[PDB]
């Protein structure tokens, strides 16, 4: 009876409830954030459950400010409760200190929001991973993850998701610190197909963004013919 | 797992345990005899039994996915006659939490319902009837939901 | 504050609670209450008088109005948070509508505050039963019965308490147009009914009697040996 | 803002075919004394909107904090869907009214206006809630001084152009310079179309005929 | 046995428990469809009587004049959100003098929804709705679970039975973008007739449609109103 | 969390509560109190459990209570609950005193407490108070009181009772030698002398394992006083006088 | 344990199941609508002959134009009595017009099954009323007659009953019941009915009978009025 | 939220047993002693720390309250510490009211009935520490004790801790109402050595005392004096 | 010795021998990271040393971290479960902050130490929540009382220390120091950042490189807490 709550720890000093939390989220399909000389870029696959759902059905990547995207992993209630509460301290902070939030303290602000869901009785740790990352003329590129620990660490190349050590194995070769965000866009999509188990799911449509010098500092959508022209270069490497 | 408690008995099964273990993987290697298990509960087997030379490889098995049930649905229907017309991925997407174990209740089950109803073949309202037949769910005695 | 849910329903809908309530009404000691033409009269059953309490700080048949009273078989301390309530309650009224409280009003109140503790969060149901008897303006009798349910009726003749079902199969059986023509035949009646459970009587038991306009009459141990006697 | 600090004069705006014209000198005065002389008083809302303000320079700062972290988080959703010129004038209308019930007003008299779906829009706003929509405005003392001559030459020619309403606008500014105690020199225009909101520079009033 | 007794008791697959059951609450109720094509949106439903003499249960509210919803579940919970839409609507109405944007109100549905799953004692709500509306994005058709998880679908069809209609939906998926309003009403009304249990046909006195489009506020047929639209199959 | 909850204030399947009678278990443990309502006084007697040759003498008492000039309790159970209810009855003599300008009715007193104390086994979730109070007093209504309550909230008039420790045998015997309306203040105090020598059957009165406390009216004022060494070994030694001139 | 708002296996509230069972220890209501009006009928259950059995007000008038019977618990009726009749004058102070049948059965199935134990009130509800109503009246629409359960789940009904025997009841209340009935005809039935059910034998003191019209309010059956009614019953 | 349920509740026996094990805990700390000298009360605790890496000044366990009141514990570090805080705050509130300084019976009241909220209270476990405090008020010395279950008792000499049945034996045979201050902190520092185990350096012990100059602690440098006997 | 009554393996509670259970699990879980570190207290200058695990090339190496500022004096090294630690940072920041805007001059080491021990202690009597799993070492200059070397844990327990280890390998460490403050006076100069580098390497049995290790120094001359770089920690590696 040592795992019926987060206000118990095991007799090994173990919080479980936090242990299934981010058990869950590997039962979620993969996301991946690359870091590169001019930004960052996400790429998530998207599994469809069903032929009837329309294109863009529960999108997995949201802005969260003008500058910040946001990947997510796991439960999708807990994924647009966490954004909307990484969108309300972007807000606060422009108002309160008048410039856009750096995107480090926005990871410590929505961390420790999930860590005080991991202490009490009363409420449940949330079920989603999720990975931040913006850039700035000042402080360049940037990318951070939050498990729901409410760990916060930065990461030149990260996988969140049910096929994470995989795409970890094939995360590691590209070099990134050395490319920009266009090329790190097709390796995306390529790793995003290299991870994905045909045999299991069904069939699946990617989405992709980023944010870097070429966005003037936005985060946003990546256009829709560099997508296409990527996602058919990850099907010629997938011979 | 072993424990300290003052009630016997299990004792003895903890060293036939020790004694499989040693078996195993121990003193005189043994490298022409392999081993295979099967347990519901893994939570429960001692670390010195999962250990990575013992059993080394330990492989999962998952209550089966949508195209895992159609396929066991085909595999076990394949004797029976039935008609050109069920369509397995519906009768798979109706079969939610449903272990591999369970079409041939379902499989079986159709059967048998179209021998009570007379049949020779096989239809989709055979399949629906034995998946309500296996699900094994009770009414309470109103139906207020909408 | 404590939120938690005391009073809940069961399998076979069931408030176990309430259940509980009135299993605690049935450790009581017996009250009866008859309703005659001009009189109502209320008997209860003394424990023992232990030759050492104080009979005066023990009373068990209290006022509610000066034209309204009440008689509990359960436990005390809940029966003299009731009272206090329904004394607040009686007072209101009269301040509020000018005109004097009437016994089916305050029964239904205390059988509402009943049934809200019934139903209310961290709040355990008073094992209380109680019996109002009184007149209105009009000048009627009246005898009221309110359960640790919530709910209530008006009765002839009704028992309450330990030994509830004997007293009250004998006043089914007796009472009749001829038990309530003298006032002493229906008090006289309400002592006998009573002396079908208790032992020794004059010494062991209460009563109380009211009239139209007369204030509620308590019975002296003499006077009421005496009207056994008579009985005899 | 029970008492007014530093202040903005008046506001002017027209519309015309194919969207609207504003104009705002860059003075904020404490009190008759020209204290800060090279503010902006001139907002874009969005992509189809902009913003004139008169009164408390302050409260409209505030304003337009607020009115740009809305415009940003609408944009975020990046559902489709924008504020149209209308939208503001409600959302304006409705929070000074709301101020206002509050015994707190925002002191600004506030212009908005705005081009979308092929309309134009041109409204106003005060600290009482009161507003409506009209083809010219003005705030302060331009309704007195300048809206005579935009009413006129409305109500003669109904649908100006581009060049028109520009003339229109530099002549109300120079009567509101010659007339005006409270106004400073340099002045910006904004134009909405169909291509966007465009601020322009500190145009100046140089056509100052002194004749003595 | 005790992974299943509270919304916040995480079990140990990564699953809640409660929800599910909320899921198979919604899976109880009787039938009902949606659709969209490029130009309407189209709801119809299934009501069932507990007995003969009794009436049909109605399950398609309004909320505003450009979204409609369809309800599948215990009652009081759809009764609850359509409180929480109404409300929602008519403020964005007060506040901006404008239609609130769909997907809007679904998301905030959605964080409605959300609340109850993460909090001790609280229960999810157990109705699934099917909002239909037409915003300036056009045509528009959602389905919301217990789990506070909101899809946009194309079509869909929701409560017992359920994935007869399903099929027949994905199967003419096709035409349903230049359909004609009669057509689209016919392929709705069709699939919710696979989803009836053979020896029971459609009639007035078990269907109701709603409607919305472009000039067209959101209407209910039901009763002989209905009688239009089933004569003809 | 229901997990953890007790349920301090639910019925059992017999419609009692058992925090309640557990609460009255504890008090049979404590020491002996002892009422006698005499004519001319009230007095207490319970018995000093602190007997240690280490501890310190300090207060004017160590179980009586004074709450208002007219008015004195005892107490048998816990004494940190003990403390806890003295202070809420000194604060209600206090709020009446200061509404009414008269000193608080005893009955006026003791029914506020139990009020809080029943209050308390009611609704909240909490442990019920584990104390069983003694108290004596004098009112213009019904002259020297002894009054008595309980965990439950109940209480009651006694001319003579006993709450504690052989609550039993004490009111064994003070059934069997009361005269009720026969009693001087001398004789009542010679009466609880024998009754607790009797029940504090570890050794005999001490004159320092003991209380007393006396109640009375003089020059139309009450006076409260605890009984001092001297006289209580003096009264001790005419009780085992009495007894052996009885042999 | 298991919260008061939990969900079983199936999808079903447990206390909400619980307080369905509750409806079968009541007494038997029956309600018939016809064009001339709608009449409610139900059985005192008089225990002992002691007591009086004017003083079981089991039939109550929610407004001149409605009517209610209850089934289950005594107690848990009343408040819902008191929230229909202060909707009712809510609505006449509002709008100057008569609160219809519908609208009220809607209000009080709303303060139903707002029920909890987490962040409520200081003395909110706990458990769901244990009661089924029946509300019956005229109405701007003609007679109206609704049926309410523990659910919050209301429906307008032709003729139904509630109570411990409401099955067979039922059996017998759809044979007769038509289409074009008569008030009159509607009493003699429902008293036959009631009849057939009671344990003991039928008279016009162990029973109440209501009926409202277009015409006349809401109105009680009298003693006499009643043994007139029973003879040739 | 937070738990609005009493933790401890009364057994069948009529004991609340948390209290009775909150006193286990007491008893298993370290020894401490308090005797009532003629003219002065004396205080006196064991300090052994569990290294050489341990600063002696870092912490103390002998506190004061007021210039002229003070306590030392005996049990868990952190409640004393807690406990502490809300001596000092009570104290202070006093001071405000009343302008003169707390007389020590009722700080130790005060301390004790909010150690008795704990026991009572929804959600929380009583303190496992016992207090001794100390003053000189009414130019009179007090030694009182408080216990987990807020209970407190005047004490002419008492030691509580670990060992403490043995200790209070000591204290017995070794009480003379008529002692002066200098031989009661001298058979105060015996009975800590009564059970020790180890020598009794100057920075493996304190003690306190109170007279009419004040309560104040003993520097180390007096404490090595003291011992030197 | 080891009996349970009830939830006391559950809750914040005593076990029947006077024992609070989750207090204790709690200590066992500052092991969970599977780190160490190390502090020394010099003459004119306190030391604080740490290991630093870059599981992976993936990580940015410049973010995982262990030594975080509470004021521009007052460092600290935390050790044990990650966001617990966060937690206690930022609590330890806000309260350093409101002691200077209060009382208007600096907040002492031990002090600080005291209120956040404070804190876990009413963490560990409320049962609604559960005790942190991190623990705390701080360093800094006192005015008149030297280097400061202080460390918390989960109970409340705020020890100040000459030399102190936190971690798996708690127990070697701190034999290893307390020899080393026996032979003559644990290190008596700023090269007391040798022997605690040496201690990690023995105790661990490690061999540091320059990039596995952070340290950070406060000194009498420079009060300022400083975070050692890498030229700085591979000269000093080198030096041994």
């Amino acid at each position: 009876g040592y795992d019926l709550s987060a206000s118990t720890f095991s007799p090994d000093g173990r919080v479980f409830q936090v242990e299934y939390a981010m058990k869950a989220v590997e039962n979620s399909s993969t996301a991946i954030g690359i870091r590169c000389k001019d930004g960052v870029v996400f790429g998530v696959e998207k599994l469809v459950l069903s032929k009837l759902y329309e294109e863009g059905s529960n999108k997995r990547l949201f802005n969260v400010d003008r500058h910040v995207g946001m990947a997510v992993a796991g439960l999708l209630a807990d994924a647009r409760s966490l954004a909307d509460i990484a969108r309300e301290e972007a807000s606060n902070f422009r108002s309160n200190f008048g410039y856009n939030i750096p995107l480090k303290h926005l990871a410590d602000r929505v961390a420790m929001y999930v860590h005080a869901y991991t202490l009490y009785s009363a409420v449940r740790p949330f079920g989603c991973s999720f990975m931040l990352g913006s850039y700035s003329v000042n402080d360049g590129a940037q990318l951070y993850m939050i498990d729901p620990s409410g760990v916060s660490y930065g990461y030149w190349g990260c996988a969140i998701g049910k096929a994470r050590q995989a795409a970890k194995t094939e995360i590691e070769k590209l070099q990134m610190k050395e490319m920009t965000c266009r090329d790190i866009v097709k390796e995306v999509a390529k790793i995003i197909y290299i991870v994905h188990d045909e045999v299991k799911d069904k069939a699946f449509e990617l989405e992709l963004s980023w944010v870097g010098e070429l966005t003037n500092g936005r985060h946003e959508i990546v256009p829709k013919d560099i997508r296409e022209e990527a996602e058919k270069y990850a099907k010629e490497s997938l011979k | 797992k072993r424990f300290d408690s003052e009630k016997a008995g299990d004792r003895e099964v903890q060293r036939t345990m020790l004694e499989l273990l040693n078996q195993l993987d121990g003193f005189q290697p043994n490298t022409q005899v392999k081993v295979i298990a099967a347990t519901n509960r893994v939570d429960i087997l001692d670390p010195a039994l999962l250990r990575s030379g013992r059993l080394d490889r330990k492989i999962e098995f998952p209550m089966p996915n949508e195209e895992a049930r159609a396929r066991i649905m085909q595999i076990h229907s394949r004797k029976m006659n039935v008609s050109p017309d069920v369509n397995y991925e519906e009768l798979a997407r109706c079969t939610d939490d449903f272990n591999g174990a369970q079409c041939k209740a379902v499989c079986v089950e159709a059967g048998m319902i179209a021998l009570r109803r007379g049949a020779t073949e096989l239809t989709h309202e055979d399949y629906m009837e034995g998946i309500l037949e296996v699900q094994a769910k009770k009414k309470a005695n109103l139906q207020y939901y909408a | 504050s404590y939120d938690r849910a005391i009073t809940v329903f069961s399998p076979d809908g069931h408030l176990f609670q309430v259940e509980y309530a009135q299993e605690a009404v049935k450790k009581g000691s017996t009250a009866v209450g008859v309703r005659g033409r001009d009189i109502v009269v209320l008997g209860v059953e003394k424990k023992s008088v232990a030759k050492l309490q104080d009979e005066r700080t023990v009373r068990k048949i209290c006022a509610l109005d000066d034209n309204v009273c009440m008689a509990f078989a359960g436990l005390t301390a809940d029966a003299r948070i009731v009272i206090n309530r329904a004394r607040v309650e009686c007072q209101s009224h009269r301040l509020t509508v000018e005109d004097p409280v009437t016994v089916e009003y305050i029964t239904r109140y205390i059988a509402s505050l009943k049934q809200r503790y019934t139903q209310s969060n961290g709040r355990r149901p008073f094992g209380i039963s109680a019996l109002i008897v009184g007149f209105d303006f009009d000048g009627t009798p009246r005898l009221y019965q309110t359960d640790p349910s919530g709910t209530y009726h008006a009765w002839k003749a009704n028992a309450i308490g330990r030994g509830a079902k004997s007293v009250r199969e004998f006043l089914e059986k007796n009472y009749t147009d001829e038990a309530i023509e003298t006032d002493d035949l229906t008090i006289k009646l309400v002592i006998k009914a009573l002396l079908e459970v208790v032992q020794s009587g004059g010494k062991n038991i209460e009563l109380a009697v009211m009239r139209r306009d007369q204030s509620l009459k308590i019975l002296n141990p003499e006077e009421i040996e005496k009207y056994v006697a008579e009985i005899e | 803002t029970q008492n007014p600090m530093v202040t903005g004069t008046s506001v002017l705006g027209v519309k015309f075919e194919g969207g609207v014209v504003i104009a705002a000198d860059m003075l904020g005065s404490y009190g008759s004394l020209a204290r800060f002389r090279n503010i902006s008083r001139i907002m874009r809302v969005n992509n189809s909107t902009m913003l004139g303000a008169s009164g408390d320079y302050a409260d409209f700062q505030y304003l337009k904090q607020v009115l740009g972290q809305m415009v940003i988080d609408e944009e975020l959703l990046g559902d489709g869907h924008s504020y149209s010129p209308r939208a503001i004038h409600s959302w304006l209308t409705r929070a000074m009214y709301s101020r206002r019930s509050k015994m707190n007003p925002l002191w600004n008299t506030m212009v908005i206006g705005g081009y979308a779906d092929g309309e134009s829009f041109l409204g106003y706003v005060d600290m009482l809630g009161v507003a409506y929509e009209a083809p010219s405005l003005a705030t302060g003392y331009g309704a007195y001084l300048a809206q005579p001559l935009l009413r006129e030459v409305l109500e003669k020619q109904p649908v100006l152009s581009q060049t028109e309403a520009r003339d229109l606008v530099e002549r109300c500014m120079r009567v509101l310079y010659y007339r005006d105690a409270r106004s400073y020199n340099r002045f910006q225009i904004a134009t909405v179309t169909e291509k966007g909101v465009e601020i322009e520079g500190p145009l100046s009033t140089e056509t100052n005929w002194d004749i003595a | 046995n005790q992974y299943d007794n509270d919304v916040t008791v995480w079990s140990p697959q990564g699953r809640i428990h409660q929800i599910e059951y909320a899921m198979e609450a919604v899976k109880q109720g009787s039938a009902t469809v949606g659709l969209k094509s490029k130009t309407h949106a189209v709801l119809v439903a299934l009501k069932r009587a507990q007995s003969e003499l009794a009436a049909h249960q109605k399950k398609i509210l309004h909320v505003d004049n450009h979204i409609g919803i369809s309800i599948a579940g215990l009652t009081a919970d759809a009764r609850l959100l359509c409180n929480f839409m109404r409300q929602e609507c008519l403020d964005s109405r007060f506040v901006f003098d404008r239609p609130l944007p769909v997907s809007r109100l679904v998301s905030l549905i959605g964080s409605k929804t959300q609340i109850p799953t993460q909090r001790y004692g609280r229960r999810p709500y157990g109705v699934g709705l099917l909002i239909a509306g037409y915003d300036d994005m056009g045509p528009h058709i959602f389905q919301t679970c217990p789990s506070a998880n909101y899809f946009d679908c194309r079509a869909m069809s929701i409560g017992a039975r359920s994935q007869s209609a399903r099929t027949y939906l994905e199967r003419h998926m096709s035409e349903f973008m230049e359909c004609n309003l009669n057509e689209l009403v016919k392929h709705g009304l069709r699939a919710l007739r696979e989803t009836l249990p053979a020896e029971q046909d459609l009639t007035t006195k078990n269907v109701s449609i709603g409607i919305v489009g472009k000039d067209l506020e959101f209407t209910i047929y039901d009763d002989d109103d209905v009688s239009p639209f089933l004569e003809g199959l | 969390s229901r997990r953890y909850d007790s349920r301090t204030t639910i019925f059992s399947p017999e419609g009692r509560l058992y925090q309640v009678e557990y609460a009255m278990e504890a008090i049979g443990h404590a020491g002996t109190c002892l009422g006698i309502l005499a004519n001319d006084g009230v007095l207490l007697a319970a018995e000093r459990r602190n007997i240690h040759k280490l501890l310190d003498e300090v207060f004017f008492s160590e179980k009586i209570y004074k709450l208002n000039e007219d008015m004195a309790c005892s107490v048998a159970g816990i004494t940190s609950d003990a403390n806890v209810l003295t202070n809420e009855l000194r604060l209600i003599a206090q709020r009446y005193l200061l509404q009414y300008q008269e000193p608080i009715p005893c009955e006026q007193l003791v029914t506020a407490l139990c009020d809080i104390k029943q209050a308390y086994t009611q609704f909240g979730g909490k442990r019920p108070f584990g104390v069983s109070l003694l108290y004596i007093g004098w009112d213009k209504h019904y002259g020297f009181q002894l009054y008595q309550s309980d965990p439950s909230g109940n209480y009651g008039g006694w001319k003579a009772t006993c709450i504690g420790n052989n609550s039993a045998a004490a009111v064994s015997m003070l059934k069997q030698d009361y005269k009720e309306g026969e009693m001087t203040l001398k004789s009542a105090l010679a009466l609880a002398i024998k009754v607790l020598n009797k029940t504090m059957d570890v050794s005999k009165l001490s004159a320092e394992k003991v209380e007393i406390a006396t109640l009375t009216r003089e020059n139309g004022k009450t006076v409260i006083r605890v009984l001092k060494q001297k006289e209580v070994e003096q009264l001790i030694k005419k009780h085992e006088e009495e007894e052996a001139k009885a042999e | 344990y298991r919260g008061v708002n939990t969900f079983s296996p199936e999808g079903r509230l447990f206390q909400v199941e619980y307080a369905i069972e509750a409806i079968k220890l009541g007494s038997t209501a029956i309600g018939i609508q016809t064009s001339e009006g709608v009449c409610l009928a139900v059985e005192k259950r008089i225990t002992s002959p002691l007591m009086e059995p004017s003083s079981i007000e089991k039939i109550v008038e929610i407004d001149a134009h409605i009517g209610c019977a209850m089934s289950g618990l005594i107690a848990d009726a009343k408040t819902l009595i008191d929230k229909a009749r202060v909707e009712t004058q809510n609505h006449w102070f509002t709008y100057n017009e008569t609160m219809t049948v519908e609208s009220v059965t809607q209000a009080v199935s709303n303060l139903a099954l707002q029920f909890g134990e987490e962040d409520a009130d200081p003395g909110a509800m706990s458990r769901p009323f244990g009661v089924a109503l029946l509300f019956g009246g005229v109405d701007e629409k003609g007679p109206q007659l609704f049926h309410m359960d523990p659910s919050g789940t209301f429906v307008q009904c032709d003729a139904r009953a509630i109570g411990s025997a409401s099955e067979g009841a039922q059996s017998s209340l759809q044979e007769v019941y038509h289409k074009s009935m008569t008030l009159k005809e509607a009493i003699k039935s429902s008293l036959i009915i009631l009849k057939q059910v009671m344990e003991e034998k039928l008279n016009a003191t162990n029973i109440e009978l209501a009926t409202v019209q277009p015409g006349q309010n809401f109105h009680m059956f009298t003693k006499e009025e009643l043994e007139e009614v029973i003879k040739d019953i | 939220r937070g738990y609005s349920f009493s933790l401890t509740t009364f057994s069948p026996s009529g004991k609340l047993v948390q209290i009775e094990y909150a006193l286990a805990a007491v008893a298993g700390g370290a020894p401490s002693v308090g005797i009532k000298a003629a003219n002065g009360v004396v205080l006196a605790t064991e300090k052994k720390q569990k290294s050489i890496l341990y600063d002696e000044r870092s912490v103390h366990k002998v506190e004061p309250i007021t210039k002229h009141i003070g306590l030392v514990y005996s049990g868990m570090g952190p409640d004393y510490r807690v406990l502490v805080h809300r001596a000092r705050k009570l104290a202070q509130q006093y001071y405000l009211v009343y302008q003169e300084p707390i007389p020590t019976a009722q700080l130790v009241q005060r301390v004790a009935s909010v150690m008795q909220e704990y026991t009572q209270s929804g959600g929380v476990r009583p303190f496992g520490v016992s207090l001794l405090i100390c003053g000189w008020n009414e130019g009179r010395p007090y030694l009182f004790q408080s216990d987990p279950s807020g209970a407190y008792f005047a004490w002419k000499a008492t030691a509580m801790g670990k060992n403490y049945v043995n200790g209070k034996t000591f204290l017995e045979k070794r009480y003379n109402e008529d002692l002066e201050l200098e031989d009661a902190i001298h058979t105060a520092i015996l009975t800590l050595k009564e059970s020790f185990e180890g020598q009794m350096t100057e920075d493996n012990i304190e003690v306190g005392i109170c007279n009419e100059a004040g309560f104040r602690r003993l520097t180390p440098t007096e404490v090595k004096d003291y011992l030197a006997a | 010795r080891g009996s349970s009554a009830g939830f006391d393996r559950h809750i914040t509670i005593f076990s029947p021998e006077g024992r609070l259970y989750q207090v204790e699990y709690a200590f066992k879980a500052i092991n969970q990271g599977g780190l160490t570190s190390v502090a020394v207290r010099g003459k004119d200058c306190a030391v604080i040393v740490t290991q630093k695990k870059v599981p992976d090339k993936l990580l940015d190496s410049s973010t995982v971290t262990h030594l975080f500022k509470i004021t521009e004096n007052i460092g600290c090294v935390m050790t044990g479960m990650t966001a617990d630690s966060r937690s206690q940072v930022q609590r330890a920041r806000y309260e350093a902050a409101n002691w200077k805007y209060k009382y208007g001059y600096e907040i002492p080491v031990d002090m600080l130490c005291k209120r956040i021990a404070d804190i876990s202690q009413v963490y560990t009597q409320n049962a609604e929540m559960r005790p942190l799993g991190c623990c705390m070492i701080l360093i800094g200059i006192d005015e008149e009382q030297g280097p400061q070397v202080y460390k918390c844990d989960p109970a409340g327990y705020y020890c100040g220390f000459k030399a102190t280890a936190a971690g798996v390998k708690q127990t070697e460490s701190t034999s290893f120091l307390e020899k080393k403050v026996k032979k003559k006076f644990d290190w008596t100069f700023e090269q007391t950042v040798e022997t605690a580098i040496t201690c990690l390497s023995t105790v661990l049995s490690i061999d540091f490189k320059p990039s596995e290790i952070e340290v950070g120094v406060v000194t009498v001359e420079n009060p300022k807490f400083r975070i050692l770089t890498e030229a700085e920690i591979d000269a000093h590696l080198v030096a041994l």
